[PDB]
């Protein structure tokens, strides 16, 4: 019973703790699964699509931001749209002022700076959205994970959403065999990782997967339904 | 719920300020209107007699413009503020979009203001509902009735305030084409309607009509006592 | 309840849940009308009568396996209802914050108000199916509608419910547990052996299954609760299979027959499941 | 409850918060203001508990113009702020109007400025009441400012500790017939009545306002009057 | 653990236990008081029908404009709190016109719904007077339109989320309507076939019986602009039950 | 709009008690003694001297960076008592304050005027709803033009006065008692039988003889009016003079 | 319906009965838990009712493995004839529209049973204190007239502080001094009902701060201790009671589960 | 306890409880160490590896904040980032206007003033983090300052913050840092880190190190890999 203390973002508990932030932490894993692996040369984004509203076309998780950066969402749609709108605005400002893509490691820092703003002040809430951002620049392929903790994590393969931990275990096991993969095999590995989150009774369909890719020469293209057939096909079962 | 964010959704969603102000108009003095073939009557009682009053100041019936009048019920001062703001907007429209405004447009403006007293923790909801009535640009009769929620429905004829329901289901039980053919019978229906609710006779019921394209004419305590003239119509021909 | 304007008085609520201000004649008049409003009617469906006498006195029972929670009811329905033939003597007429909107409907196929079922070969087995949230007074109302104050010593109860792993409290972080997982609680008289480890001492259960368990234990009735702590309350396959160890207990040995046909029934049900919003919640 | 806000009246339409301010004023230091046919004298108690204190680095009665004196009974800093900014108001009045403000419009100023604090919320009422001595066209004026924003003009009044007995003592001991010099003596008598602590030279600050304008009394003069 | 004090929704934008905001799901099923509305999106066009649940005979039915068009090729269906629903509508209209003159074409339906969703979500700036509600909208919206998609349908919930849904029903009987519709829906549907099935399910769901005045429907097809059905059209449609 | 004050007499400063006593002010007053330090301020006809402990319960610390004597002007200095952070801030505040004074009136601010302005700043805190009173008391020394040295001390309440000799901190009551005793009888205080008496005060009230590492002393002299701080090269010699009697 | 755990006779003809007052902090409940922990009262029976919101635990007073598996609900009864003590433990909270009839039924059952003393543990909102109670100790006591007239010597010796009951029609200057416990839960109702039934009963309450109430609970159990002496005279310099009052095993982590290793 | 719901509150005995909560917040995080040597300043922070998945270098806590000062944090990461990039305009606002390089004392006294500003307002909560400030220059030698959420600034000969604070400092003072050069310092720093490091509860950590001083000529920079590796070898063989 410390529920005097888990009620406003701006109130500390007598544990050196903020409970609203960790509630926002728990909020995102009620979203949808995702995968954020990487290669020497490619960054792809595997996502599971809300195949619960049947006979109604579903949502979109992988959102194009800039030709060299794309993102994914797993938390509050509202925060997701606001943050992606800010993403587009900042990328356009960068390409305007500098006539060059914005390197990711700075954009993500700005993300963190912005989302920290409500963390400290009364009358606001943390941006309860989980973000996987994928991008490529002169430094090379990158995957950055973002949490409503206003703190981001630079990983090379991440999963946020329901049952993500199984995918995380699978990715930590297969860590080594991502460094050298052509596009299709990298996407296949991410697909297998996502599939493991699904129950064995389920299969990744073209109707519920939203692969998106950026590359050294392939600008961030989002692969929606049946267009993902070539990647999905040829996939061995569990 | 309690004080803060004065307009909070209810656990089921029953926005408490809305129906709380809704209840404000059941202690509001009963008003009513009828949209006739070529005349519109706007009747309202004043069962707070205080016969040592100036009736001029305590009318319920205010006129919005050359082509619009209204009545209300509830917190009087709030209604006065509404009336002044609506008059200002009507003047602005007649300046900018110069034309006599239609009843629907001013009603929609009223509803927009009324419902925009729902944001902005700040401002509290208004405790009035109105009976906007007037003749259009074309001369057709019109009628519009709103509620603190923000809805701005239109009626053949409606009543608001204290015991408004009983008046309503008297009204459809008697509202018919062979009740509006004559202006005298048109007003007589309103007379009887409040007779059902009045303090036992033609006591302090203030009303006025607006025939087409002339003005708001105050139905006055004439030598015949216009009020009790129609009143005695019902007294000695309701048998 | 402050910040209507700048510089104001907060007035935090109370920690015993005492913000009820510690009863005028019109108050208990409206209390009479309100109590008669929120009626838990043991409705004999299509007849709605002949059920004043409670079940333990209306019909002697031997097994009352009850599911509370959308996933619990899905689990029991799919793994038992398909096995045997279960007709409904009646259900519970329940209005509250949940299952609102004119409870008398098409039977609320994608909702639930405690629909009971009994078998053909041995009609002594009852199954109550509902995730409906009955009011704090209404648990007692319903329980004495079905059971009454005469606790018989021939019937046994299995209870299923789910609560979020966020609620569970252990020395390690919740987001580090192998969710979903299982916990159980036994009555004082429930000498029957369990299949899953008991709940840790600090963490408790405060709800309708707690009501049922309190009734059974206090009145010496042997009963058992079964509890899975999952991460999602939606209609979930995985949390369905989380309860699979129940398919070995003594009370269930003679019911479950076919697993894969159950699994295909589940895929049918959750392919046609609710239209649960795309907010990600 | 209904006694925490300053923004809601009591169920009896009765401002508890102002009453608490009033009680705080009652808890202040004793103060006396005596009107007379030729001047007005203000007297009050110095409570420098330790002799380490200096009486006269700071002061209790503050001049505002040639002919204005202020004294209070409550918490010092509130009084100091109010003096400092009533000075702003009076200085306005002379800037706009080439003639020193009459005392009345000053107490209008001050009453308004404290009242607005009462009706703002989030700001506590000014927990101190004020006394005003003045001389307009050559005739004395005496005002008491109530922290509620009320202002009352008195023939003579006393505030601070035990002020009810002070007022009663004044009732049977003052007349319109008096002059300034004996008014000083009788005001000292009033303070002695409820002094609790054996008057020395160095416990009362004294200010007077005549035609020659308001001005304090030096401690030499306090001793000088107390001689007889 | 023992239940103690807790401020629940004192602040707007307070995350619930298990991370699920208050006002948003308070309004989601404050919606369920709203009238049932049906929308079918087939290749031939879309149809938007809704009950008006006439409370009393003393209203003439013409007043309740439950259905409006955002523009000549974007019709809108709404259910729930009409009050701020009209502000939603007015923003949609002004945004459509803004796109139209700034960009000389017809603003596409998807962008319209996306901008409308943008309009929501601005709850807490209680200190900041400009741009406020401090209250989520309590109205669900349905958009029909024709463009280089042609027929389209978008459902909005009071959470700033939407979908390219088709055959999506909202209202008090929303779940029953959706369930019946699922088994009723056909992938290739002719225009009055959608009209017919939707009208049958409406007759099946609502409390009061069905006549011309009881409901209304409107359609847009690639042929021409928004059409709002008149009375005699409703009799000549409901002739066949 | 804002979070607001917690409903209660002692819960927030703005609410008056039934006798209109400001609780949060008392809470600040008995919040001053946090840190255990107690300071003493005495002044003679030529000098004004303020002395306090230098608690260094860690030798990872640097003695230089830890202090409580903060020069405000080259002529005017001060001492701090209370929590460290609010003392930080008010030192900043008064430095700015006096600088603005000199800029806007063309002459060095008098000690009393600086004290008054700081008292005003402290007071305005007790007016608002999300202000918290700066729980620290700050003491001045300086030579104005003719009045020689003055000692001034504001407080969280905003009350201040000029002191012939004063003190603040934990053993404040005992310091004041010894100060009264000394001031009543012996009162010349040129420079050595001077404030060194206050060092005797601080030692007697607090502990055994001090050796200067624990003591921090700053002075201003009428004939040499710089705010300037003596060291263990200096304070030691003083205190060996004091030890012998 | 007071049901013993085994359909036995608790014969509570003269055992002092203890119950806590559901109030801010649940300081009464916490203090009672500490009392049962330190004196090890055994569970004899249940006080069954349709009044409180139902919770279930598994013997929060667990000491060994054997007693850990004992199911526990909100309503149990612990008694100890070794020092003539019986205790009523309440875990959950009060349902709306039900507290007062519950109190009436409780006193009816007490009359049916007839315990010696009906001492109550309570607490009050610390922000609703006048200056007279703000200047002084947070310890307060109320005793029914039936039993105060006999024991008053001990309280007179121990220097407690009598709560000043305030006008319950306050604005009238001649209205009666009358019971008023802010944030008292069912405490005032219990006291008024007890004096109406002329039942010897005691009310002890403290003004409580917020958050953890371990200092509050220990203060309250000590405040019960000096009068009851249900445990050895503490002899304030503890040397034991600093580690004699053994905390119930259930009082593990309360504020949460643990630090989620994702943000620090 | 109790009166701990706003920063702008005072305890019954005069404490700001929601600064002590931040004091225990920095306790939650992991240890960070910085030692000032004869002619430079050396930092060192051990980072908990939450998962092998994360790319090395993420969650860095060794922030370059200008050319000549360096910064290491502990406590809440996001607010640490916030204060970090605050300290990179206070530098600009001192160099863009005053040209030369920021002295450490002034930079601390402002950033400490900033965090104290946050620790005194109800509308905000204190930054639940503490951090270090180290640098070196020929005109100023080497300095080290520690900042806690309370707003207090202190220069340290050697200091640490985190959940092994006590053990860290107790291992620190056993060294003659005032007369040792950086090469002898780095090995000692890693030694302290590994000695105080807890694994049985916090296995899977990582070592990170950086310095600034004479060896890099007043330029803050991360420890070169080879020195890091040989120091790690020393720490392991120091067992």
């Amino acid at each position: 019973f410390r529920n005097q203390y888990d009620n406003d973002v701006t109130v500390w508990s007598p544990q050196g703790r903020i409970h609203q932030i960790e509630y926002a932490m728990e909020a995102v894993k009620q979203g949808s699964a995702t995968v954020g692996l990487k290669s020497k040369t490619h960054a792809v984004l595997v996502a599971l699509k809300r195949a619960q509203s049947e006979l109604a076309a579903h949502q979109k998780k992988i959102l194009h931001v800039d030709n060299h950066i794309g993102i994914s969402i797993a938390g509050l749609t509202a925060d997701a749209r606001l943050l992606c709108n800010f993403m587009r605005q900042e990328c356009l400002d960068s390409r305007f002022v500098f006539d060059r893509p914005l390197p990711v490691s700075r954009l993500v820092s700005l993300i963190g700076s912005k989302t920290q703003i409500p963390t400290q002040r009364y009358g606001r809430r943390p941006y309860g959205v989980g973000l996987l951002i994928a991008g490529y620049d002169d430094m090379g392929p990158h995957i950055f994970q973002t949490c409503p903790s206003a703190n981001y994590f630079d990983c090379r393969a991440m999963s946020i959403g329901a049952r993500s931990q199984s995918a995380r275990t699978y990715l930590e096991r297969h860590m080594s065999e991502f460094m050298e993969c052509n596009l299709n095999e990298l996407v296949k590995h991410g697909l297998r990782a996502l599939r493991e989150t699904l129950p064995a009774e389920q299969d990744l369909t073209t109707k519920n997967v939203s692969i998106g890719i950026v590359g050294k020469d392939l600008e961030f293209t989002i692969y929606d339904d049946d267009d993902v057939s070539p990647f999905l096909e040829g996939l061995e079962e569990r | 719920s309690y004080d803060r964010a004065i307009t909070v959704f209810s656990p089921d969603g029953h926005l408490f300020q809305v129906e709380y102000a809704q209840e404000a108009v059941k202690k509001g003095s009963t008003a009513v209107g009828v949209r006739g073939r070529d005349i519109v009557v706007l009747g309202v009682e004043k069962k707070s007699v205080a016969k040592l009053q100036d009736e001029r100041t305590v009318r319920k019936i205010c006129a919005l413009d050359d082509n619009v009048c209204m009545a209300f019920a509830g917190l009087t001062a709030d209604a006065r503020i509404v009336i002044n703001r609506a008059r200002v907007e009507c003047q602005s429209h007649r300046l900018t979009v110069e034309d006599p405004v239609t009843v629907e447009y001013i009603t929609r403006y009223i509803a927009s203001l009324k419902q925009r007293y729902t944001q902005s923790n700040g401002r509290r909801p208004f405790g009035i509902s109105a009976l906007i009535v007037g003749f259009d640009f074309d001369g057709t009769p019109r009628l519009y009735q709103t509620d603190p929620s923000g809805t701005y429905h239109a009626w053949k004829a409606n009543a608001i305030g204290r015991g408004a329901k009983s008046v309503r289901e008297f009204l459809e039980k008697n509202y018919t084409d062979e009740a509006i053919e004559t202006d005298d019978l048109t007003i007589k229906l309103v007379i009887k309607a409040l007779l059902e609710v009045v303090q036992s006779g033609g006591k302090n019921i203030e009303l006025a009509v607006m025939r087409r394209d002339q003005s708001l004419k105050i139905l006055n305590p004439e030598e015949i006592e216009k009020y009790v003239a129609e009143i005695e119509k019902e007294k000695e021909e309701n048998e | 309840m402050a910040a209507t304007f700048f510089g104001e008085v907060v007035k935090a609520p109370c920690r015993a849940g005492t913000e009820d201000e510690e009863e005028t004649p019109e108050d208990r008049e409206v209390r009479l009308q309100l109590a008669r409003k929120r009626e838990v009617r043991l409705l004999r469906r299509q007849t709605k009568t002949s059920l004043e006498v409670s079940l333990l006195e209306k019909y002697p029972c031997s097994k009352f396996i009850i599911a509370i929670g959308n996933n619990a009811v899905a689990f029991l329905s799919s793994f038992v209802m398909n096995s045997g033939v279960w007709e409904e003597v009646g259900c519970a007429k329940l209005w509250n914050e949940w299952c609102r909107t004119t409870d008398t409907t098409h039977l609320s196929s994608t909702e639930a108000f405690c629909v009971f079922y009994h078998l053909k070969s041995n009609p002594s087995v009852f199954l109550c199916q509902c995730s409906c949230y009955v009011a704090e007074d209404q648990q007692y109302q319903w329980l004495e509608k079905v059971f009454g104050s005469c606790p018989r010593k021939n019937m046994q109860i299995t209870i299923l419910t789910c609560r979020h792993v966020t609620d569970y409290k252990t020395s390690e972080s919740t987001g580090s547990l192998p969710s979903p997982f299982l916990r159980a609680l036994k009555t004082q008289n429930f000498k029957d052996s369990a299949c899953c480890p008991l709940l840790e001492q600090p963490n408790i259960v405060h709800d309708l299954p707690a009501a049922v368990l309190s009734y059974c234990q206090v009145w010496k009735i042997p009963a058992i609760l079964y509890l899975c702590y999952t991460d999602v309350m939606k209609l979930d396959l995985i949390t369905v299979e989380a309860f699979k160890p129940i398919l070995s207990t003594r009370s269930l040995k003679g019911l479950v027959k076919n697993i894969p046909q159950s699994t295909e029934i589940l895929k049918k049900l959750m392919t046609t499941n609710e239209i649960q919003s795309n907010i990600y919640t | 409850g209904y006694s925490f806000s300053l923004t809601t009246f009591s169920p009896s339409g009765k401002l508890v918060q102002i009453e608490y301010a009033l009680a705080a004023v009652a808890g202040g230091a004793p103060s006396v203001g005596i009107k007379a046919a030729n001047g007005v004298v203000l007297a009050t108690e110095k409570k420098q508990k330790s002799i380490l204190y200096d009486e006269r680095s700071v002061h209790k009665v503050e001049p505002i113009t040639k002919h204005i004196g202020l004294v209070y009974s409550g918490m010092g800093p509130d009084y100091r702020v109010l003096v400092h900014r009533a000075r702003k108001l009076a200085q306005q009045y002379y800037l706009v109007y080439q003639e020193p403000i009459p005392t009345a419009q000053l107490v209008q100023r001050v009453a308004s400025v404290m009242q607005e604090y009462t009706q703002s919320g989030g700001v506590r009422p000014f927990g101190v009441s004020l006394l005003i001595c003045g001389w307009n066209e050559g005739r004395p004026y005496l005002f008491q400012s109530d922290p509620s924003g009320a202002y009352f003009a008195w023939k003579a009044t006393a505030m601070g500790k035990n002020y009810v007995n002070g007022k009663t003592f004044l009732e049977k001991r003052y007349n319109e017939d008096l002059e300034l010099e004996d008014a000083i003596h009788t005001a000292i008598l009033t303070l002695k009545e409820s002094f609790e602590g054996q008057m020395t030279e160095d416990n009362i600050e004294v200010g007077i306002c005549n035609e020659a304008g308001f001005r304090r009394l030096t401690p030499t003069e306090v001793k000088d009057y107390l001689a007889a | 653990m023992f239940l103690t004090r807790s401020e629940y929704d004192r602040g707007v934008n307070t995350f619930s236990p298990e991370g699920r905001l208050f006002q948003v799901e308070y309004a989601i099923e404050a919606i369920k008081l709203g009238s049932t509305a049906i929308g079918i999106q087939t290749s031939e066009g879309v149809c938007l029908a809704v009950e008006k649940r006439i409370t009393s005979p003393l209203m003439e039915p013409s007043s309740i404009e439950k259905i409006v068009e955002i523009d000549a090729h974007i019709g809108c269906a709404m259910s729930g709190l009409i009050a701020d629903a009209k502000t939603l509508i007015d923003k949609a209209r002004v945004e459509t016109q803004n796109h139209w003159f700034t960009y000389n074409e017809t603003m596409t339906v998807e962008s319209v719904t996306q901008a409308v969703s943008n309009l929501a979500l601005q709850f807490g700036e209680e200190d900041a007077d400009p741009g406020a509600m401090s209250r989520p909208f309590g109205v669900a919206l349905l958009f029909g339109g024709v463009d280089e998609k042609g027929p389209q349908l978008f459902h909005m919930d009071p959470s700033g989320t939407f979908v390219q849904c088709d055959a999506r029903a909202i209202g008090s009987a929303s779940e029953g309507a959706q369930s019946s519709l699922q088994e009723v829906y056909h992938k290739s549907m002719t225009l009055k076939e959608a009209i017919k099935s939707s009208l049958i399910i409406l007759k099946q769901v609502m409390e009061e019986k069905l006549n011309a005045t009881n409901i209304e429907l409107a359609t847009v097809q690639p042929g021409q602009n928004f059409h709002m059905f008149t009375k005699e059209e409703l009799e000549e449609v409901i002739k066949d039950i | 709009m804002s979070r607001g004050s917690s409903a209660g007499f002692d819960r927030h400063i703005t609410i008056f008690s039934p006798e209109g006593r400001l609780y949060q002010v008392e809470y600040a007053f008995k919040a001053i003694n946090q840190g255990g330090l107690t300071s003493v301020a005495v002044r003679g006809k030529d000098c004004a001297v303020i002395v306090t402990q230098k608690k260094v319960p860690d030798k990872l610390l640097d003695s230089s960076t830890v202090t409580h004597l903060f020069k405000i002007t080259e002529n005017i200095g001060c001492v701090m008592t209370g929590m460290t952070a609010d003392s930080r801030s008010q030192v900043q505040r008064a430095r700015y304050e006096a600088a603005n004074w000199k800029y806007k009136y063309g002459y060095e601010i008098p000690v009393d005027m600086l004290c008054k302005r700081i008292a005003d700043i402290s007071q305005v805190y007790t007016q608002n709803a999300e202000m918290r009173p700066l729980g620290c008391c700050m003491i001045l020394i300086g030579i104005d033009e003719e009045q020689g040295p003055q000692v001034y001390k504001c407080d969280p309440a905003g009350y201040y006065c000029g002191f012939k000799a004063t003190a603040a901190g934990v053993k404040q009551t005992e310091s004041t008692s010894f100060l009264e005793k000394k001031v009543k009888k012996k009162f010349d205080w040129t420079f050595e039988q001077t404030v060194e008496t206050a060092i005797t005060c601080l030692s007697t009230v607090l502990s055994i003889d001090f050796k200067p590492s624990e003591i921090e002393v700053g002075v201003v002299t009428v004939e040499n009016p710089k705010f300037r701080i003596l060291t263990e090269a200096e304070i030691d010699a003083h205190l060996v003079a004091l030890a012998e009697r | 319906m007071f049901v013993p755990c085994g359909e036995s006779a608790p014969d509570l003809a003269g055992f002092t009965l203890l119950m806590p007052a559901v109030s801010v902090g649940n300081v009464g409940q916490l203090a009672m838990d500490l009392i049962i922990s330190t004196l090890n009262m055994s569970k004899i029976g249940y006080f069954y009712t349709d009044c409180l919101v139902p919770m279930v635990g598994n013997n929060p007073y667990a000491t060994t493995e054997g007693n850990s598996t004992e199911l526990s609900i909100n309503a149990e009864v612990y008694s100890l004839p070794s020092r003539k003590l019986v205790a009523l433990q309440l875990r959950s909270i009060f349902i709306k529209y039900k507290s007062k009839p519950f109190c009436e039924k409780l006193l009816s059952w007490v009359k049916s049973s007839g315990c010696a003393r009906v001492i109550v543990l309570s607490s009050s909102h610390s922000y609703q204190r006048n200056d007279l109670q703000l200047r002084s100790t947070p310890f307060r006591y109320l005793l029914t007239p039936s039993m105060q007239k006999s024991v008053q010597n001990k309280i007179k010796s121990l220097n407690w502080e009598e709560m000043e009951k305030s006008r319950c029609i306050p604005e009238i200057d001649d209205s009666e001094f009358c019971i008023r416990i802010p944030g008292g839960g069912i405490t005032k109702t219990l006291y008024d009902e007890s004096c109406s039934k002329e039942i010897q009963m005691a009310v002890l309450l403290k003004f409580v701060s917020e958050g953890d109430n371990i200092p509050d609970a220990l203060g309250l159990v000590e405040y019960l201790n000096e009068w009851l002496q249900i445990l050895k005279p503490l002899s304030d310099d503890p040397t034991v009671s600093a580690s004699r009052w053994k905390i119930p095993s259930s009082w593990r982590l309360l504020f949460g589960s643990g630090l989620p290793p994702a943000l620090f | 306890t109790g009166y701990d719901l706003s920063a702008s509150t005072f305890s019954p005995d005069g404490r700001v409880f929601q600064v002590e909560y931040a004091m225990k917040a920095v306790e939650n995080s992991s240890t960070a160490i910085g030692i000032r040597c004869k002619d430079g300043v050396v930092f060192g922070v051990e980072k908990l590896v939450l998962s092998k998945l994360y790319e090395e270098g993420s969650n860095k806590r060794l922030f370059n904040v200008d050319r000549h000062v360096g910064m290491a944090v502990a406590g809440l990461l996001a607010d640490a980032r916030s204060l970090a990039d605050i300290a990179r305009e206070e530098a600009s606002n001192f160099r863009s206007n005053f040209g030369y390089n920021i002295p450490l004392k002034h930079l601390a006294d402002r950033v400490a003033m900033y965090v104290h500003a946050y620790t005194l307002y109800s509308a905000v909560r204190p930054f639940g983090c503490s951090f270090m400030l180290g640098s070196y220059s020929v005109n100023d030698g080497a300095q080290l300052y520690m900042i806690d959420p309370s707003g207090v600034s202190y220069g340290y000969w050697g200091c640490a913050i985190g959940k092994a604070r006590q053990a860290a400092k107790t291992e620190i003072e056993k060294l003659q840092m005032k007369e040792m050069t950086c090469r002898d310092i780095v090995k000692e720093v890693a030694k302290i880190i590994y000695i105080v490091h807890d694994e049985v509860k916090d296995k899977a950590f990582e070592l990170e190190l950086s310095w600034v001083g004479e060896l890099t000529n007043g330029r803050h920079e991360i420890v070169p890999k080879d020195i890091r590796e040989e120091a790690e070898k020393y720490a392991k063989e120091s067992l």
